[PDB]
Parts: C-alpha cells; sequence; structure tokens
C-alpha cells in the first residue's frame, strides 16, 4: 500500500528474475544431456511459469504507479531555510551549553 | 585432393611447341586428373559417340591461353551424363570448382569470423543495473 | 585488455567476414551477368573495369563427393554448441543471482532513507539517487549522490562539501593574542541503526556550520566601524583591555581556584556567544523563509552580540565613576529575554530594540534623584530628569559631567 | 496595476495530493480566508462592478460585528486581453485599500446594489516572486455570516488553481517581459503533477 | 537447357542474399567506427543479431538449391582475361577454406576422436518433441486500464464544473 | 497534461516489459528450432552454431532488460513525495530558565543589580 512496501515486493520479484536463465538451460540440459522429455515438460513449464510471474508482477506495478499517481518528474527541491526539527535541535545543544 | 590443385608441365608444352586445341587433351593426360581406365585410353570426337563410359573432351576453345576440358559418361551415341569440369588456362590446369561447395565454403568462412567476433566481445562488458553496461 | 584495442579484434574479423562474402558476390555477379545486365551492378570497382561482363560461364555435371568426417563435424558442432549454452545460461544466472543480490542490500539501505522521510531525487541524465541532506535548514541547500563503496562492499553519500568536519569556533585573546578560551560547536548525537543516515547528519551538520560561517564573514565585511577584521579565516572583533575575540570555522574538578574560576566563566562566555549566534542565525533563516513570501545587507547576529556586550562596559565604566565618588545609585535593567513564554519568544527576545536601563542616582539624601533612562541604538541616548528638567545627552562623559555640576558644592 | 495569470483545476480526491505535492516543491504554504461581496451599479458591463474583499483568516468567527472591524479593499476586475493561447491571460485590476467609520453603509450610497458574495478558502505557495493559489469558493450559513458549517457550491465541488503574478505598470517592458519569463519557469514546475491552460476571466 | 533457367534463378536468389548481407557487414563496420572507443554493448549485439537473420536467410537459400548447385560447374568464359590475369581468376573460384576454419575442423576432429549414428535420429526425434511441448505449453499462460477512463471522466465534469463557477464569481449566475 | 504523462509512463514501461518477456521466449524456442541435426550439412550447422549462440546471448540480454525496468520503477516509488518531514531526536529537551539566568548572569557581569526596584 505505502510507497516503501511496493519497492519491498520488486525485490521479491527482482530475486526471482536471474532464474528464468538457470530453468531455461536447465530445460536445454534436460534433452541435450539428460534425454528425458519429463525433465523438460516439469522445467518448461517452471521457466514458462517464472516467465509470467515475473512480467505480470512487473505490469501490475507500472499500473499501480498510475494508480498511486506518482509523478513521472523528479521535481526541484523546495528550499527549507528553517523547519520545526532543526529549530529545537539547536534549542537543545544551545541550552546544553549554558 | 585434386578439387583446389593447380597442375603445369612446362616442359612437355616447350617439347611440343605450346598449346593448341589439337594436343591440349593429350597435355591434360599426363595431370593427375586424367584417369586411363577413360574410352579414351584405347581410341576422334566421332569415335567416342560410337563408344559408353567415361571420355574426356574440349567444350570450349579459346586459343593460346583458354580450354575448358569436360569428363563424361556417355550413356548412348545421343545421351551422355556430364562428370567433372576442367580448365587449361596458361598451360596450368585447374579443376573447374562446384557452385555449392564454394558458396558454402565463403559463408562457413564468414560465418567463423562472426561465431568468433561474438564470443570474444560477449565477455567483456559487465553489468550492474544501477551502473548499466560499462567496459572494464 | 584494453577497452580500445577489442574494438580493433571486431572490426578485423568483421572487415574478414565482408571480403569473405564479397568475394562470393564478386563470382556470382559476373557469372549472372551473362543472363542479365543489372546482375554486373554488385561486382566490386575494379572488378568492373578490369574484368569483362559475362566472362564467367558454367555447366551442368559432378557429384560432388560425399565426405566421411564432414557429416561427424556436423554433429560435433551441433552438440558442442547447445552444451556451451547451457554452461553459459547457468554462468550468466549464477553472477545475475549475485547482482540481484548486491542490489537488494542497496535497496534495503535506500528505504530507511525514505522511511525517515528524507527527500530522495534522481538527477535526469544521472540514473543514481541523491538524498537533499540540507533539509532542515540553512542558508545554501546542497544534495548529496548515494553510491556503493566499491573497496569496503559498504554504503555512503558523496559530496560537493570540502571537508570531513566543520564547527563554529569563538574564542578569546590575551594582550599577547594568546587563547584565553574558546568554545567549538557541537551538536545532539542522534542514534543511527543506519551507515546511510549517519552521513546525511555528518553532512548536514557540515554545511549548515559552513552557513553560519559565511554569514558571519559576510556581516563581517558589513561592519568595520567596530574595528572588526577578517581574513576569510578568522573574524576579529576588538574588546576592551587589548583583547580580541577570535571567531573561526574549524575544520579537519578543584572549582575554588581563582584561575579556575575565570577559565570555567570564560567557557561559559564563550559557549553562550556559540549557544546565541546559533540562535541569531536560526532567527534570520527563519526571517527569510517569510521574504521567500512575496535579501539586503548581511544577517544581524554578530552585532546585536557586540552592542549588548558594550551596554555590560559603558554601564560598568558609569557604575565605576559612581563608585569612585560615593553616590548611591539604583541600576534597574529590564532585558528583553527576562520575560519570555517560550524559546520561539525568546529567539525574538535577543534584539536590541525592547531595550531600556533604568538608572536612579542620588546625589545626596538631601538633595532630589537624578533619574536617568539609558536607550542605545545599533547605529550612532541618556535621558536625565532632576528637580528641574530633563535634558538628553549624545555620549556618557557629558552624562558624569553633568551629574558633577549637581553634586561640587558639597 | 495589471494581473498576468494562468487557470488550471485540482479535483476534490487529488487536493491533499497536490497540496502536499506543491508544499514539497514552492515555499509555503500560507492559510487564505476571504469574506468576498460584490455590488453592481444601478447589456452589461462587468469590469464597472465593484468587489470588496475581507481577510478572515485571523478572526474570531462568533463575533457579531466585523464590517467596520476587519480591514476590507475594493478591487476593479476588468477583463483578460481576447484571443490568447500558449501564452497566459492577461487582466488590469485597480486596487485601493479602506480604512473609516463605516464600510457596508458608504457602498450603498454610491448607487451600487448588492448582487452576490463568495468566500475563498484555501492554501496560497510563493516561488520566484509569482503566486500559485489553491482554493474553492463556498456559500455561507446567512448572509453577511462568518457562522460556519460553510455550504459548497456542488455536493462534491473540486478546487480551482490560481497562478497570478503582478506588474504595477503596463508602460513597463522589461518587467511586464519578467512575469511571463517567470509563468514559463512556473507553468513548467506544476505542470509534471497537474494541469494548467489558457482560460478567459 | 530449361534446368540452365532455374540455376541462374536460383543464383539471383543467392547473389541477393551475399549482398544485403554485404550492405549490413559495411553498415556494421561504419557503426564501430564512428565512438572510437568499442561501440555500445547493445548497438554491437542489435547488429550481430542484423547478422543472424541475414546468415540464416542464406543457409537456407543454399540449401534450398542445394542439388541445383551441386549440379553445377564455373569456370572462365572464353572473354576472361585469362593471359595477364589468371590469379584473380583463382581467387574468384577459390574453393578452399580460411586456414583458422581448417584448423578448427582438425580440432575438433582430434577431440572427437580423443574422447573415443543410430542415436542420432533418437536425439533429433526429442528436440523436435520438445518444441511442440514448449509450443503446448506457452498457450496455457496469459502474456501481456479502464479505471483511466474513470479517472479521464472525472477532469472533463470538472472542468464544465469550472466553466459555471468563473459566472458565479463574476455575474453571480447559480 | 498530467492524465497523459501517466498513461504514457505506464505504455512505455509495459512495452519494454513485452519485449523483454516476448525476446526470452521466441529466442528459447528459436534455439529449439535450430536444435535439431540429423541430415543437414556441416556448412549448413556452421552458421546455426553461430544462431544458437547469438540467441542465448540475446535471452540473457533479455532477461538484464527486465531488471533495468524493475530499477526505474523503484527509483519511481522514491521519487513520489512523502506527507510530512523527518522527526529528530530533540530529547534532552531545553530548559528555558537555564538559558534565562545565564543570559542576564553574564549580561550583568561584574554590575550591582536594582534589588528588582
Amino acid at each position: 500500500s505505502s510507497d516503501t512496501q511496493q519497492v519491498q515486493n520488486i525485490l521479491e520479484l527482482e530475486a526471482k528474475i536471474p532464474d528464468i536463465l538457470s530453468s531455461a538451460g536447465k530445460c536445454i540440459e534436460a534433452i541435450q544431456l539428460n534425454n528425458s522429455l519429463e525433465d523438460f515438460r516439469k522445467y518448461s513449464k517452471e521457466f514458462l511459469e517464472t516467465v509470467e510471474f515475473i512480467s505480470t508482477g512487473l505490469r501490475r506495478q507500472a499500473l499501480e504507479l498510475e494508480k498511486a499517481e506518482v509523478p513521472v518528474v523528479s521535481l526541484q527541491p523546495k528550499k527549507r531555510y528553517a523547519s520545526t526539527p532543526l529549530s529545537n535541535l539547536i534549542f537543545d545543544q544551545s541550552s546544553k551549553l549554558m | 585432393d585434386l578439387t583446389s590443385i593447380q597442375w603445369r608441365m612446362p616442359e612437355w608444352v616447350q617439347s611440343m611447341g605450346g598449346l593448341r586445341t589439337e594436343n591440349v587433351l593429350e597435355y591434360f593426360s599426363q595431370s593427375p586428373f586424367y584417369s586411363h581406365k577413360s574410352n579414351n585410353e584405347m581410341l576422334l570426337n566421332s569415335q567416342l559417340k560410337r563408344l559408353t563410359g567415361i571420355q574426356f573432351v574440349i567444350i570450349h576453345e579459346r586459343p593460346p591461353f583458354l580450354w575448358v576440358i569436360q569428363k563424361q559418361n556417355r550413356l548412348n551415341e545421343n545421351e551422355v551424363k556430364p562428370l567433372t569440369v576442367y580448365f587449361v588456362c596458361n598451360e596450368n590446369i585447374y579443376m573447374a570448382p562446384n557452385a555449392y561447395t564454394l558458396l558454402a565454403t565463403r559463408m562457413l568462412n564468414a560465418t567463423y569470423c562472426f561465431q568468433k567476433a561474438l564470443t570474444k566481445i560477449e565477455k567483456f562488458p559487465q553489468y550492474n543495473p544501477q551502473e548499466g553496461y560499462t567496459y572494464p | 585488455m584494453d577497452s580500445q584495442a577489442y574494438k580493433k579484434e571486431l572490426i578485423e574479423q568483421i572487415m574478414i567476414a565482408q571480403t569473405e562474402c564479397s568475394l562470393a558476390l564478386d563470382m556470382t555477379s559476373l557469372l549472372l551477368s551473362k543472363f542479365k545486365e543489372n546482375s554486373i551492378e554488385t561486382i566490386s570497382p575494379f572488378l568492373k573495369s578490369t574484368v569483362p561482363p559475362s566472362s564467367l560461364q558454367f555447366s551442368r555435371s559432378q557429384p560432388p563427393e560425399s565426405k566421411e568426417s564432414d557429416a561427424t563435424l556436423a554433429k560435433c558442432w551441433k552438440e558442442k554448441s547447445l552444451t556451451s549454452s547451457c554452461k553459459f545460461l547457468f554462468e550468466a544466472k549464477e553472477r545475475l543471482t549475485s547482482v540481484v543480490e548486491t542490489e537488494h542490500e542497496y535497496y534495503t539501505e535506500l528505504v530507511k532513507v525514505k522511511e525517515a522521510s528524507w527527500p530522495l531525487f534522481n538527477s535526469q541524465g544521472s540514473n543514481h539517487l541523491s538524498v537533499q541532506y540540507s533539509c532542515l535548514g540553512g542558508i545554501s541547500l546542497g544534495l548529496g549522490l548515494i553510491r556503493m563503496k566499491p573497496e569496503s562492499k559498504s554504503f555512503e553519500v558523496q559530496s560537493s562539501l570540502l571537508y570531513s568536519q566543520a564547527a563554529l569556533k569563538i574564542s578569546i585573546l590575551n594582550k599577547d593574542r594568546d587563547e584565553i578560551g574558546s568554545s567549538t560547536w557541537s551538536w545532539p548525537s542522534q542514534n543511527c541503526n543506519s551507515v546511510l543516515l549517519k552521513d546525511i547528519y555528518k553532512l548536514q551538520e557540515i554545511l549548515f556550520e559552513m552557513d553560519i560561517w559565511n554569514s558571519l564573514l559576510q556581516e563581517a565585511q558589513s561592519c568595520g566601524n567596530q574595528g572588526v577584521n577578517f581574513t576569510g579565516d578568522e573574524i576579529l572583533v576588538p574588546i576592551s583591555d587589548d583583547h580580541v575575540v577570535r571567531i573561526t570555522l574549524e575544520t579537519s574538578s578543584t572549582n575554588f581556584v581563582t584561575i579556575k574560576q575565570e577559565k570555567e566563566l570564560l567557557k561559559c562566555l564563550c559557549d553562550t556567544l556559540n549557544a546565541i549566534a546559533h540562535i541569531l542565525f536560526l532567527k534570520h533563516c527563519r526571517k527569510s523563509d517569510r521574504r521567500s513570501q512575496q535579501d539586503a545587507n548581511a544577517p544581524l547576529i554578530l552585532r546585536p552580540l557586540i552592542f549588548y556586550y558594550n551596554l555590560n562596559q559603558e554601564s560598568l565604566e558609569f557604575q565605576r565613576w559612581l563608585k569612585q565618588r560615593d553616590i548611591s545609585f539604583k541600576f534597574m535593567p529590564n532585558y528583553p529575554w527576562e520575560k519570555a513564554k517560550d524559546f520561539l519568544e525568546l529567539e525574538n527576545s535577543l534584539s536590541i530594540n525592547r531595550l531600556s536601563i533604568s538608572w536612579r542616582i542620588m546625589v545626596s539624601n538631601f538633595e532630589p534623584a537624578i533619574f536617568i533612562q539609558h536607550t542605545p541604538t545599533l547605529h550612532g541616548v541618556w535621558r536625565c530628569k532632576d528637580q528641574y528638567s530633563s535634558n538628553q545627552f549624545s555620549s556618557l562623559k557629558n552624562v558624569c559631567q553633568y551629574i558633577e555640576h549637581h553634586i561640587n558644592s558639597l | 496595476m495589471q494581473e498576468l495569470y494562468l487557470l488550471g483545476v485540482v479535483p476534490s480526491r487529488r487536493f491533499e495530493a497536490v497540496v502536499n505535492s506543491l508544499s514539497k516543491t514552492l515555499d509555503g504554504p500560507k492559510t487564505i480566508l476571504e469574506f468576498w461581496v460584490v455590488y453592481r451599479p444601478k447589456p452589461r458591463q462587468p469590469d464597472s462592478w465593484l468587489r470588496l474583499c475581507s481577510n478572515i483568516e485571523s478572526h474570531d468567527e462568533t463575533d457579531t460585528e466585523w464590517s467596520k472591524n476587519t480591514q476590507w479593499s475594493m478591487y476593479l476586475e476588468g477583463n483578460s486581453e481576447p484571443k490568447r493561447e500558449d501564452k497566459c491571460g492577461i487582466r488590469p485590476v485597480n486596487r485601493a485599500k479602506l480604512t473609516n467609520g463605516s464600510v457596508t453603509e458608504f457602498v450603498e450610497k454610491m448607487g451600487y446594489e448588492f448582487s452576490h458574495e463568495y468566500i475563498i478558502q484555501g492554501l496560497e505557495y510563493f516561488f520566484f516572486d509569482t503566486t500559485v493559489r489553491i482554493y474553492q469558493t463556498l456559500i455561507p450559513s446567512q448572509q453577511r455570516s462568518i457562522k460556519p458549517p460553510f455550504h459548497p457550491m456542488n455536493e462534491e465541488q473540486p478546487w480551482i488553481l490560481h497562478v497570478y503574478t503582478h506588474v504595477a505598470d503596463a508602460s513597463n517592458q522589461v518587467a511586464m517581459a519578467k512575469a511571463e519569463a517567470n509563468l514559463t519557469k512556473v507553468k513548467t514546475l506544476l505542470s509534471a503533477f497537474c494541469d494548467l491552460k489558457n482560460v478567459r476571466l | 537447357d530449361i534446368s540452365t533457367e532455374k540455376t541462374v534463378e536460383s543464383l539471383e536468389a543467392i547473389r541477393h542474399r551475399i549482398a544485403q548481407i554485404v550492405q549490413s557487414l559495411t553498415h556494421f563496420l561504419a557503426i564501430l567506427h564512428q565512438s572510437e572507443s568499442l561501440s555500445p554493448w547493445p548497438t554491437i549485439h542489435k547488429n550481430f543479431n542484423i547478422l543472424l537473420s541475414q546468415i540464416h536467410s542464406l543457409s537456407n537459400n543454399l540449401a534450398a538449391h542445394s542439388h541445383t548447385l551441386q549440379t553445377t560447374s564455373i569456370y572462365p568464359s572464353l572473354e576472361f582475361p585469362v593471359k595477364e590475369q589468371e590469379p584473380l581468376l583463382t581467387t574468384l573460384l577459390r574453393t578452399k577454406a580460411l586456414p583458422e576454419v581448417e584448423e578448427w575442423e582438425a580440432n575438433t576432429l582430434q577431440e572427437y576422436e580423443a574422447s573415443i549414428a543410430n542415436d542420432a535420429y533418437q536425439k533429433d526425434q526429442l528436440w523436435d518433441q520438445a518444441r511442440i511441448i514448449f509450443m503446448e505449453e506457452r498457450e496455457n499462460y496469459s502474456w501481456f486500464r479502464q479505471l483511466e477512463i474513470d479517472r479521464a471522466t472525472e477532469e472533463q465534469n470538472a472542468n464544465q464544473m469550472l466553466t459555471d463557477i468563473l459566472s458565479f464569481m463574476k455575474s453571480g449566475k447559480r | 497534461s498530467f492524465q497523459r504523462q501517466l498513461v504514457q509512463r505506464t505504455n512505455t514501461l509495459n512495452s519494454s516489459i513485452d519485449n523483454a518477456t516476448l525476446t526470452i521466449l521466441s529466442r528459447f524456442q528459436d534455439i529449439l528450432d535450430i536444435a535439431i541435426n540429423e541430415g543437414k550439412d556441416k556448412y549448413t550447422v556452421a552458421p546455426e552454431v553461430y544462431q544458437i549462440e547469438c540467441h542465448t546471448v540475446s535471452m540473457v540480454r533479455a532477461v538484464e532488460q527486465l531488471l533495468d525496468v524493475s530499477r526505474q520503477i523503484k527509483s519511481y516509488w522514491l521519487t513520489n513525495s512523502l506527507s510530512t518531514s523527518f522527526p529528530t531526536v530533540d530529547y534532552s529537551e531545553p530548559d528555558l530558565e537555564k538559558v534565562k539566568r545565564t543570559l542576564t548572569k553574564l549580561q550583568n557581569h561584574l554590575l550591582e543589580v536594582s534589588l528588582i526596584e
């Protein structure tokens, strides 16, 4: 729901992204090395699953970005000359010296 | 191998007073392209029609530097199966290249480079998602 | 392997490939020219000028012979390329898995900065994240980019800031210009679980102290009539008894002994000076937020401080005069800060305005009281009401002799 | 005095989002609450109409007499320049502040009759010496009463966005050009998270 | 006679694929020469795939007229300047492979006997069933904004709503 | 406009995801189509060798493309505006009367007070 929460979910997707390349090679290894067409069934199903899980997962995010109405451009920061937590920060140490 | 060999005998040529359409096949007789099994051995281009089996004939003539020779199988006095083509160019005899094996070879040479080119470079760039593709 | 020397190898092979393909194109374009005119247009310029068109002929013929090893080569080559394909895919997975690992750590650290509500931005072309560490306040507000440290395999924030440590040091000086006492500004320690956040605080602390220094440095130029000198490294406020107050930016018990008592006093002086200096700069910062909603001269901060000092001094000189000639006097100052509800009020309280000093000096017990109302001004002040009239005086010099007139005949 | 402006709209649900984004980009906010009362003379000209304004953001709501007490300002809001696109709308406003014994009793003596009233409510942001105001016009409980609650114009009212910059002299060349030169910098800043086009006033 | 036209037409199809590949090769070189610092990896890779599609067409084209070509011999015509330049003739007609290609065959043949037909067809019949397995299984998953229309209708009604409130603030129309 | 911007960012993101997910599936299939060898000529297998390698390389680059997209999305989730600023450890809260006393104590240093008259 929060912005930091949605990043934590991407990190989840990301963990499973390199695995697309392993499960692909695994399929080739099944027929090329092990000659077993049923290991190829298993691993192709696995490869296609991880590929679909990541694809939809990311399209879910690109949409949830539009849902949260997150702006496109990195905006020019505002210049706060003084803030409520800085003032009492100065106030604390200045009393500590007196 | 005879496909990529260049046979020449300047001694015979010199001792025969140059090459002409009349002696060019007798010159080709000394070459490792010529088979002594052929109908030419026992035997003119009129007498070859009457015979059957392997026979060597001049298909094209352009003296004093070019003669195209054809090895062929005579089926009848009409039908004749061509076997392998040869040519005498500046008293040197070559075996006319096969259209396939010469094109397929050049494409095989060209494809070798590509693999060699790719394999080497595919290793060099390093990928970092934040940094993109960088060359170390 | 040099990146530039890797390019030559590539050009080489692609050029070997070209000359091979082109050579095949040359042969066939010559062969075709016999049967089509437009076909000769793919033969090399050199071949075009040196070799006539329709110079290559072809005849129906040959087997060609079938090769033994060639069919074993085809089997080998395919089998070898398909296993290499597995190795490569398994290699690329293994590296990219650890690549996502180091990326996971970097983003878990970045969430910590977002969790704390620190402004994070990306430069349009940089493709890297940056924190606005100068967030809370100060004159200049700079940003610092976050990166992976290549050596320690940890994280840090890089900045334009020229220093590691930066803090205002206000000190006092001898007649011999020796440090009689000093005060370097510190900061309240903020508990940080994140190494990435530790940096951000250190950086703000550095920038804020730089800001207060340059505002102080700017003020020094504006006030030379107080004999204030500056090297852009130090600020020297000449004070009484040939003493000096040296303001600078510092970068990279017994309780009853008279010398120890004096030293403690001078520590309190420098500490409060630093403390007020910071409060006054804070006020000036708040003033700029008001101005930004609609800067001239320099911030006030250094001069009101000078002013409040000279007040103690001049009123003390008066106390000496009145002591020298036994004169009973009552000194009643009403300091703006004395009645302040909170720190936001005390912030406004530290100002030369709303400052009056009431004096009731007694020439004799049998003579009327001379009421003196002292109100000095920053730029360029003594009202004396006696039995006869109210008189305003230019200087303390004049006040003192006006009292002298009232007493003398005794 | 001349007022150079740009108009946009923010929906009722996106107000908290646009204000939180407006807060994080430009210096501010500042609470703005005004009680407006319009008077028309005895076809019709909208420029000939007089528009009064009373800043009540720091005023007590239960206060009975405030028409002679709270500060009032006379505004003569004209019509913007015709045929304007790709650039900002420009309209001259003639300003005059007043302090007198009675404000409500004088205005009817001139020959001006009561037409309508609207209450401006929202936040005002500042950046580059040019102002941007995100407001909402509401209808009161009683006529000329600061007594809450305030009824909106519609069931789910949006938030009108007004970006205003001022140039006191029409004769000025660089001053008149700089307000338009800075509104490009404003338009580009809010365009990334908000919508602002040219609307006729 | 009838068959010479078939070879001619097939060679014109071959000549064309060789021309297109020569063009992509010149273009690849052109791109490499501009940066004078090994070009961006994606563009190097981009241009390799261009070659891939070009060689794939040529191998398929050569094998399409496999017999047609295998059954033809090239030699000079009576018009060739055989006197002055037979070494370029010999080069145009060079049948020999690149030394590096020869060594490749030699080494891949060495490794074959160093490690030391019926099962060759058996493995192939598996790769075919694998392709049929994948293409089947790919259709059991779905790949690749009416909420955008809901957010759009919000803008238009609020714009017409704004057009009505500016009239009330100036004239007073409810 | 802002809505068109939101749409365009989603569109470009989707497309780059789509082309990457396609390439992964397409190039993997391409390998399987070429994987067949029996009956093929050495001259016809040699370019297949390049193809098969060229394709696996493309597959990796397509996965790396997905990582470039996820990195954008993360940076877009850290570019959205937070509601408030960060708190501080103001703990060791200031004592106003400590400050007032020290201030007057110094301001009246060596001076005789009024007896609060």
